[PDB]
């Protein structure tokens, strides 16, 4: 459920 | 074709069963020859709303919007392509273009500030390599799966970081492991040689998203 890539 | 192409490589790997090796030689089956030009080094999913954007490793920007169109900056920070539902790919430039082109260019910037500022670059340590853009993508539990229109489809696995770009051209992978080293293997000696468990688990996977992408042109 990640709304984006890596951080 | 190459998701054809793709999976029969990957059938062929995956058949081979690649890990139940007495001897894993996964080292030999590196072909850095392979490695390939672009990847998506980072991506948003604002699809509730507008599209979901990305960022090609080449530091150029690309949004397949909900309407099914796709806007493309290029690195050079100006120049656009834009393609339309119906396919006409057209040159445009952020400081040339229609005015109704505008709330795309719009979101298009907003989308590239929060990529530029929040999100990391994978593969940054790599020297990689004309333009491809997003053709589909989805998303499951596990990973988020996109399709580029060069035929590469990347598949980026959520809990543990590793990514595969699959390359049927070259008949190739390229493995992004927990470490962030980047090995890029042609399929065909993944066979002779083997690999590691969790390289097939993915290899195998992969097949199955290929398969959905097959599955729902």
């Amino acid at each position: 459920p990640p709304l984006h890539s890596t951080a | 074709c190459h998701l054809s192409d793709m999976l029969q490589q990957l059938h062929s790997v995956n058949a081979s069963k690649p890990s139940e090796r007495g001897l894993v030689r996964q080292e030999e089956a590196e072909d850095p020859a392979c490695i390939p030009i672009f990847w998506v080094s980072k991506w948003v999913d604002y699809s509730d709303k507008y599209g979901l954007g990305y960022q090609l490793c080449d530091n150029s920007v690309g949004v397949l919007f909900n309407d099914s169109t796709r806007l493309i900056l290029y690195n050079d920070g100006d120049s656009l392509q834009y393609i339309e539902r119906d396919g006409t790919e057209s040159y445009l430039t952020v400081s040339s273009h229609p005015n109704s082109l505008m709330k795309k260019i719009t979101l298009l910037k907003y989308f590239r500030n929060y990529m530029s500022e929040h999100l990391l670059k994978a593969g940054a340590n790599i020297t990689p390599r004309r333009l491809p853009y997003l053709r589909t993508w989805f998303r499951t539990r596990s990973a988020i799966i996109l399709h580029l229109s060069n035929g590469s489809v990347q598949i980026n696995f959520f809990q543990d970081h590793t990514k595969l770009i699959l390359c049927p051209l070259m008949a190739a992978v390229t493995y992004i492991d927990e470490k962030r080293d980047f090995r890029t293997y042609r399929l065909s000696l993944l066979e002779e040689y083997g690999c590691c468990k969790e390289l097939a688990s993915r290899l195998r996977y992969a097949r199955t998203m290929v398969d959905k992408l097959l599955s729902s042109r």
